DNA sequence: GTCGAGTCTAGAGGAGCT
DNA sequence: CGGGCTCCTCTAGACTCGAC
């Protein structure tokens, strides 16, 4: 079974490149083996020894076809024939005139001819472009719908709009969705229109596809987000004609021209009610069908374009696949919001007790104008508005005397209510408090009104100078033009106090035990605080930018040295760092993550395996998250999601990163999954290879990356990081930083930020050196840069094409590292659209009870059934097989190297969480995930495992 | 200590300097407490039932007699849990069987020093079904160190320990970071059905609770608090000398005053004034019937030291324009507010606390 | 009889049904109270201190404890007097040594029967002897008019004058049980004797500001027991319903839930009952019952419980928010908006 | 007629992921 | 020339509308 490579790298087993890539290779070029080893040789690289590893033997499924290639356009055309059938029987419809009125009627309505509209209970067609609007005052409930058939035209309304109640119930369950059901429905962010389609929940797909008009817009004619910018603000330069925004009315403007797409002005979907929207019933339903008929033109005008740029069926049949992403969830995920939302107002209402104790400890310098000689609170404003206008023991008293005395009071208090009358209408916010202090303290008019200087934050911009902030004996200080700096005393050229400085730097230079005097990031002298000089704060990402807060998390490591100190002193500013740090993630994200949109399957949608599990909890509820993937949301045709394509790993101090670790497969369901190892560094090293000599580890970066193993430490990313020093999850951050065209620069800024022991000159030199290396990785860089600067830059595996707005031809050379980085990024969409089409074909051929669940990129879940995680822990290994030696196949190798032809470890757990063996223990999860919600730790299984328990077969 | 001389003067403890040390206020041998410190025992005690009893469904006030009768002769108790225990079978026709519920209780109970010491205590015994007996240990640990946390300046000086009991049982431990060390306010116990068991000798049938649709026997949890020592350590917390006590702690609220005249309509304004905050639930300082006129310097850093969060000032100006004068305790800034909004913006910022 | 076993059914006197006794509950020897005693008594000792302490500028609360350390080998306190007399001393800082005053508490005070414990309420009214007499009568009637403000037959609660052993005067206070009057308050006019044996010497520390001239003060007790009253006002308002008064009455609304689909129903009620907990108002969570019982006898259980309305969530209630309303008093069934309830409660509970 | 509060938008800078 | 994305909060400017 073992076999090497002319370069002495073990390939691919005897059993598995006879069944991949057939018998009859030719012999390799000899003069061409001979430049190899001398290029190897010549980096000193040659002849060093590598372990075999133990051979495969496999009886891999017929792969039909010829060889891989055709196999897989098959499989690709026998996944997307049913649905790219009902897109052509779309686009050659004829479609009667938008009806003039609408049905009110609660359900799905056709409308036949002369507008008659009807009542049917689902569109009986396999072919729709779909629209839903929703109402975002009461919920996330669809509101109504319109629909449009290759026939007829449709439209849907809800309960919640042509009933009136008193309460819904805002636990969403399938009953209130729209119900659609081999069918196709097309749309613009279809994502959104397919999260309310009630079959879309279930366990079992219905062999229902989306087709996204925005996809595909980004696919034949994306912009990138620094070209978004430059777009927006003129609204060569001759790509602003061939691209446009994602909105539907640039698509709309860009590939059909025809009137102007008009919205409307009053929002009553996003601003308004429900009573406003029962109110403009025809208006809205009206301009849904114009909306809808502006996404049947775009779809018209987009269908070839697409499969002009994107011809191989495989790209078509794997964004089919990747756009029916499933998340399933429980009762977890309840517990999970209110926890972290109750840990993020602890932290919060610490900071700011801390930070309010501060503000009314200040304002008593009011008194005296002591703040003249604060060194912080000088130059705020401290200014007082003033208030607008327009005997011997009597005895016990009687019981008359008491009534009398107490009414007499009573009215002489209620006389003086009628003085109202002299009071302005607006009511004075705190006329006597100064002006710093009035805007930290809401109105008395807010719904959420706390008392005291309740709206500080460590972010505001007096923060800094309420804590006293000092870096290295110096004052803090804000500029309008240059963000946070420090004021140097003892320059001799409300005022600034520069007497009060100097003695605090006096003060502290003796107490501390320090002794034109100072080195920093330059007293810029623009600035001209009199009596000081002006060293701006040393930034992360160099000297140009401009700090915007000094709580960063860049400061912590200053703070604990001793630099950046808090005037209160002790454990202050390390609480208030380490508490935004803590927050800083849930801050952003909650907003997100808790209004996502779950529907609760109820007990009769849930399928026998999961009621019948003894797991399954009578009490407890299981819903499920559809994600919002745009399948193409990226000039590299990337997928994009808000929220799960940028959930937060499990952290131990960040509040709320447990997210992922929520998507709780049921009962009966675990979750098999991947990573692919090293993925686009592979990539180019292929690429590199192919363009070399042919041969797989010809060019040293290409040796270099495939000799060696995670496991054992020696791999490219943990070499490198043995030879910096740093972790290596930042040696994936500095390598790839290298490929993609970081200067050295950014490398000695890279060092000095995560290495704090590396000074300046220590950096310098060793991102000289792993830069200086005609160089180690000149071949990849050289076929990257051939790709680029081609006529039509494609895709050197599928053959998709680069965006119009991306061609040299309307780009004279600029935005060139953009071009560049997409080969390798969209060769790595091709790799997940191969292994979505091989994965579907696999579990249709060999029935395995499974789903696609979500793709992050690199990763791939599948919610497969219990019985079968083996099985499809062995689909996915042949999967990465098949999908690695057809990378090989199309750079004409011929061959695959034995290292990267499996995963390193097929994931089987109940969770979403990056490795199995974490608890997820974080601020707002401080038990953890088998302590609180008892989730076991899973099994991360490499192939030798996979073949021992599945005998090596897909079929049972 | 300057805190101790305050709370003397300002009527928060009672008794000469002598009774009261550090270790006759820890152990319940000081001679009592002043008016203020009653007050603020209360604030403490209103504001533990809000939290725990008032919010519960299942959470049950229990009637615990401070005399233990019987065996020769009797004795006085020492914690509120033994007669918690005594009511677990009759409360459980409240609740119809369902578990977990609860008994809250706040008294006094005594401790031998041989000196006698008496403690304020807020115990909760919750009575859980057994699997869910770990998690419901650790959600009343942070319920608990969040509450104690709440109305604290400075929160991270409560803090906590996971302990161990002779048998093995799990508990917690709550702590204040006192000047001189970390005394302990609070203690949580797993302490299983040992003692229902011991207490109630015979068939275990009645002792069932229904754990969802499986009948078991509870196993017990134990909170027990210490208010004498909370207040002790909110008075540490708290502490220009000013004891800035929690808007919801502080013993009174508002203090009132008057000018020079004219005496008999300003006096019948002030004595309106004082009734209308008084049926709206806000403690006042009738300041306005004070004999002597002091400087208001000398007002003011009386009323500091007295925990007092507005400082109200009616002056002859009021029978004019109705604008009185309204000082703010942790900003010492003066502020002109209509005499008929006062009442609803002091509500507004007691509540909004 | 009847009375007794419907407040041990109903949990406002806990312990067994033999465990129970007149005589036990008319000395403090019985097992204690269940949790609507307790809320009960609690209400009684509310409305004590607003109509005493809080109204009244010269009525600061007083700390006494419960032993009583020295040689007379320590000591249970047996009234809540002489605590108060402690801190007669340390206490005219307060008023600037201007008379008078007064020190009022509510604590336990154990007298022996067997120890049997009884919880007072009491007041001490430190004034100078010229009007001594005069603020007797004024406690006095003002006494008597809190203990017959709740009082559905406020004839029972009489009064009657006596004198002390000494040729003290004094009054008392009795409720008419059915069984006779017993003695629920009790006010005296000893005057200075103890002021001056606690404090024997030195008198100018006792003397008190009568306006100009100094005097030492005749001291007032007013001291009542709160049991005995809870008693006397559970005999007070008993068809078998309790009529409390809505400022007694331990439970004020009983929320429910009537009809299907649970959860939807349950959301309701949840939230109906935070709003009211919100407010101040006494809820009976019944609507977390899983066994359905007759409506009827929803009615008379929450009749029994002294609870003053009963309110009902049904599935009328989602479509146009109308709950049913109950009246104990009335037993009239009505429908109203459930956002109109909180006000309606709260102006009721107001009114009386 | 003029002036201050509500609103609305846009830019800067920080922080998640791959 | 690291790249591609996503979204958040804070601040300053501009505009509008009602009240003196
Ligand atoms: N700072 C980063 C992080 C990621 N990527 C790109 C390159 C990777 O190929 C891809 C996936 O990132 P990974 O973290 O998976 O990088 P690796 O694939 O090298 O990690 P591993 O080998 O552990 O899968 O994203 C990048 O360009 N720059
Ligand atoms: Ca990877």
């Amino acid at each position: 079974q073992l076999r090497l490579n002319p370069l002495l790298i073990q390939m691919l087993s005897r059993g598995l490149h006879e069944q991949i890539f057939g018998c009859g290779g030719e012999m390799p070029d000899e003069a061409a083996v001979q430049r190899s080893v001398e290029h190897l040789q010549k980096h000193g690289l040659w002849g060093q020894p590598a372990t075999p590893l133990p051979d495969v033997e496999l009886r891999l499924p017929r792969l039909f076809g010829g060889n891989l290639d055709q196999h897989f356009r098959l499989l690709a055309q026998k996944q997307s024939l049913p649905y790219l059938e009902a897109a052509a029987s779309l686009l050659e419809a004829q479609l009667p005139p938008e009806p003039k009125s609408w049905a009110w009627a609660e359900g799905w309505t056709r409308y036949g001819p002369e507008g008659e509209a009807e009542p049917v209970a689902i569109p009986e067609e396999r072919a729709l472009v779909f629209d839903v609007e929703v109402c975002l005052a009461e919920g996330t409930c669809p509101t109504l719908a319109v629909a449009i058939s290759p026939s007829a035209w449709y439209s849907w309304c809800s309960r919640r709009l042509v009933e009136e109640r008193y309460s819904w119930t805002s636990q969403l369950s399938p009953a209130d969705l729209i119900p659609l059901g081999e069918q196709l429905v097309v749309g613009h962010n279809v994502s959104f229109d397919r999260a309310h389609i009630r079959e879309q929940y279930l366990i079992q797909d219905s062999r229902m596809r989306f087709l996204d008009t925005m996809s595909m817009h980004m696919a034949i004619s994306g912009l990138s987000s620094f070209q978004r910018s430059l777009w927006m603000g003129a609204k060569s330069w001759d790509w602003m004609d061939i691209s446009s925004a994602n909105n539907l009315a640039d698509v709309h403007n860009l590939y059909v021209g025809g009137p102007p797409l008009e919205k409307e002005p009053r929002e009553l979907f996003v601003k308004g009610s429900m009573r406003d929207i029962r109110e403009n019933f025809q208006d809205l339903m009206q301009y849904c069908a114009r909306d809808v008929w502006a996404t049947f033109e775009v779809f018209q005008q987009q269908l070839p374009l697409f499969l002009e740029r994107c011809p191989h069926p495989v790209t078509l049949a794997g964004m089919l696949e990747m756009g029916v992403s499933y998340l399933p969830v429980n009762q977890n995920w309840e517990r999970y919001l209110t926890e972290a939302q109750n840990t993020y107002e602890e932290l919060q209402r610490e900071m700011k007790k801390s930070l309010m104790d501060l503000a009314n400890d200040a304002c008593q310098l009011l008194s005296g104008e002591r703040y003249k000689e604060d060194p912080w609170l000088w130059d705020l404003e401290w200014d007082l508005q003033e208030f607008k206008q327009k005997q011997e023991d009597p005895g016990p008293p009687s019981e008359e005397e008491e009534l009398q005395r107490s009414v007499t009071a009573h009215n002489r208090l209620q006389q003086l209510r009628s003085t109202t009358d002299l009071l302005p209408k607006r009511p004075q916010h705190l006329p006597g408090h100064p002006g710093w202090y009035r805007k930290l303290c809401p109105r008395l008019d807010d719904p959420a009104w706390a008392p005291g200087p309740s709206l500080l934050s460590l972010q505001m911009r007096v923060t800094p100078k309420l804590m006293a902030l000092t870096w290295d004996g110096f004052p803090l200080h804000y500029s309008d033009s240059h963000g946070w700096g420090y004021l140097v005393p003892g320059r001799r050229d409300v005022t600034c106090p520069y007497r009060a400085i100097e003695s605090l730097y006096r003060k502290h230079c003796l107490e501390q035990g320090k002794q034109t005097y100072h080195h920093g990031n330059g007293p810029y002298n623009d600035v001209n605080i009199p009596g000081c000089w002006f060293f701006k704060l040393p930034h992360k990402d160099g000297n140009n930018y401009n700090v915007g807060s000094p709580f960063a998390k860049d400061f912590l490591p200053k703070m604990e040295d001793g630099t950046l100190q808090a005037g209160p002193g002790g454990a202050s500013g390390p609480r208030a760092l380490e508490i935004n740090k803590m927050i800083s993630f849930w801050r952003n994200a909650h907003k997100r993550i808790s209004s996502q949109m779950v529907v609760w399957l109820p007990r009769s949608a849930l399928p026998r395996v999961v009621t019948r599990h003894p797991s399954f909890d009578e009490e407890g509820h299981y819903g499920a998250i559809l994600p919002q993937v745009v399948t193409a949301g990226t000039i590299t045709r990337r997928a994009v999601e808000p929220t799960w394509l940028t959930a937060s790993n499990a952290r131990p101090d960040r509040v709320g990163s447990e997210l992922k670790a929520m998507v709780q497969a049921p009962p009966g369901y675990v979750l098999v999954g991947a990573d692919v190892d090293s993925q686009e560094l592979w990539i180019a090293a292929v690429l590199g290879d192919a363009h070399f000599a042919g041969m797989h580890g010809c060019t040293a970066f290409g040796w270099m990356t495939l000799q060696g193993r995670k496991s054992r430490g020696t791999d490219l990313h943990s070499k490198t990081a043995a030879t910096v020093g740093i972790s290596r999850e930042h040696a994936k951050i500095f390598n790839y930083g290298r490929i993609y065209g970081a200067g050295q620069s950014f490398a000695e800024r890279l060092l000095m930020q995560f290495n704090h022991r590396l000074t300046r000159q220590e950096a310098a030199e060793k991102a000289q050196q792993m830069y200086a290396v005609g160089g180690t990785e000149s071949e990849m860089f050289n076929k990257l840069e051939s790709i680029a600067m081609s006529d039509t830059p494609r895709t050197p595996v599928l053959g998709c094409c680069i965006s119009r707005a991306l061609e040299p031809s309307v780009v004279q050379g600029e935005f060139i590292t953009s071009r560049v980085n997409w080969v390798v990024q969209s060769s790595a969409v091709d790799y997940l659209h191969l292994m979505l089409v091989a994965m579907k074909w696999l579990f249709e051929e060999f029935a395995i009870d499974g789903r696609f669940c979500i793709s992050i990129h690199d990763e791939v879940r599948y919610l497969v059934r219990e019985e079968d995680r083996y099985r499809a822990a062995l689909a996915l290994q042949i999967t990465n097989l098949l999908t690695r030696c057809m990378f090989a196949y199309k750079l004409g190798l011929n061959d695959l190297p034995q290292s990267v032809a499996f995963f390193s470890a097929v994931d089987i757990d109940q969770c979403l969480r990056k490795e199995v063996t974490m608890d997820c223990k974080t601020p707002s999860n401080p038990t953890g995930m088998e302590r609180r919600y008892g989730i076991p730790q899973g099994e991360a299984l490499d192939i030798y495992q996979i073949i021992e328990l599945t005998k090596g077969s897909l079929e049972k | 200590e300057a805190l101790l001389e305050i709370c003397q003067r300002r009527h928060f403890l009672s008794g000469s300097k002598q009774q009261l040390s550090r270790d006759s206020l820890l152990s319940g041998c000081h001679p009592g407490f002043g008016p203020l410190g009653v007050e603020l025992r209360k604030n403490l005690a209103a504001e533990w039932w809000t939290s725990v009893v008032v919010f519960r469904e299942q959470v049950f006030p229990v009637d615990a007699l401070h005399h233990k009768p019987g065996p020769t002769s009797g004795k006085l108790r020492e914690n509120l849990l033994h007669g918690a225990l005594e009511h677990y079978v009759n409360c459980l026709d409240l609740v119809n069987k369902r578990l977990p519920y609860g008994l809250a209780q706040i008294g006094v109970c005594f401790h031998p020093v041989k000196s006698i010491g008496e403690k304020t205590e807020a115990s909760l015994v919750w009575f859980t079904p057994p699997r869910t007996s770990n998690q419901w240990l650790d959600f009343w640990l942070r319920h608990r160190l969040q509450w104690w946390r709440k109305f604290a300046m400075s929160p991270s000086n409560f803090s906590s320990s996971d302990c161990q009991d002779e048998e093995g049982r799990k508990g917690n431990k709550l702590y204040y970071n006192f000047p001189w060390g970390k005394e302990l306010i609070e203690t949580l116990w797993n302490l299983g059905d040992h003692e229902l068991l011991h207490m109630y000798p015979g068939n275990v049938s009645k002792l069932h609770g229904r754990d969802g649709r499986k009948n078991v026997v509870p196993c017990v949890l134990s909170v027990n608090g210490d208010l004498d020592r909370g207040m002790l350590a909110y008075l540490y917390d708290s502490f220009r000398k000013v004891l800035k006590l929690h808007p919801c702690l502080a013993p009174i609220k508002v203090a009132l005053d008057v000018g020079r005249g004219p005496t008999l309509e300003l006096r019948q304004v002030c004595q309106g004034l004082f009734n209308e905050l008084l049926e709206n639930g806000i403690s006042v300082w009738p300041g306005y019937l004070e004999t002597m006129q002091s400087s208001l310097e000398q007002l003011y850093s009386k009323y500091d030291e007295m925990s007092i969060l507005f400082t109200v000032l009616v002056t002859e100006t009021t029978l004019e324009n109705g604008l009185i004068h309204l000082r703010s305790r942790d900003t010492t800034m003066k502020e002109m507010m209509h005499i008929s909004k006062l009442k609803d913006f002091l509500i507004k910022y007691i509540s909004s606390a």
